[PDB]
């Protein structure tokens, strides 16, 4: 859709659950479209500095996560189309992951990179 | 599995022809001209050219019709053995991390290394830890 496209290059971040990468307006606006209802990230700023990160390389232009290799590597197949990262590197808190293992919502690490 | 080729781009042009690609594929999606193309990767290490995915080299050959950035690349597509489908997505250490070391181009302590103390979240400026070389305005006029 046309919602998740980023807008302007200048002033974009990354989730780091299913590596979402849009504008800073987009998620002050609209947010992590593929985890919204476990995130609540719409309607406020503080939790978008907060979990998500600038400390982010690569930009993949998913568009059928069903059918794409890269998809199957990176496990974002259960995730709707749009700008996808390869590398964030970050780690949420210990106050936020907690949660996500009760609700049923399993925290890997998106930071395929290697270190040294 | 998909096929993965590769098309010459621009030199300092990458973010920019990803953008394009993805609005080009937005709105000619509903039409009776698909583009078929899977996904796009586009390295930060990398400058110069870029990858996409596909089948089939006509696909990508079509795909990429009409637009003037890539029209260098569009005589020749050169195909990649399947060996180096994995090692294009690999990263080697984004690189904003507090307590790090980092160096300095511009300013006076060219070449040298300092460390990082705070960032600030607006990012438009970050703190930095060295040690001054000034002569104490002992030697200057
Ligand atoms: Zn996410």
């Amino acid at each position: 859709a046309l919602e998740t496209v980023p807008k302007d290059l200048r002033h974009l971040r990354a989730c780091l659950l299913c590596s979402l990468v849009k504008t800073i307006d987009q998620f002050e606006y609209d947010g992590c479209d593929n985890c919204d209802a476990y995130l609540q990230m719409k309607g406020n700023r503080e939790m978008v500095y907060d979990c998500t990160s600038s400390s982010f390389d690569g930009i993949i232009a998913m568009m059928s996560p069903e059918d794409s290799w890269v998809s199957k590597w990176q496990r974002v197949s259960n995730f709707k189309p749009g700008v996808y990262a390869v590398s964030v590197t970050g780690r949420l808190p210990q106050g936020i992951v907690r949660e996500l293992k009760s609700r049923g919502v399993a925290y890997k690490s998106r930071d395929t990179a290697i270190k040294t | 599995d998909p096929n993965l080729w590769t098309v010459k781009c621009k030199i300092g042009e990458e973010r920019a022809t990803a953008i394009s690609l993805m609005r080009k594929f937005i709105a000619y999606q509903f039409t009776d001209t698909p583009l078929q193309i899977k996904s796009v990767v586009a390295p930060e290490h990398v400058k110069g050219y870029i990858y996409v995915e596909a089948y089939k080299q006509t696909h990508v050959k079509q795909a990429i019709e009409g637009v003037g950035n890539l029209r260098l690349g569009y005589w020749n597509q050169q195909m990649v053995p399947i060996k180096e489908m994995t090692d294009v997505l690999k990263v080697v250490k984004a690189n904003l991390k507090p307590k790090s070391w980092v160096r300095l181009k511009r300013g006076i302590y060219k070449d040298d290394i300092a460390q990082v103390d705070y960032v600030e979240p607006s990012q438009n400026t970050i703190s930095l830890k060295m040690i001054p070389r000034i002569d104490y305005d002992r030697i200057k006029a």
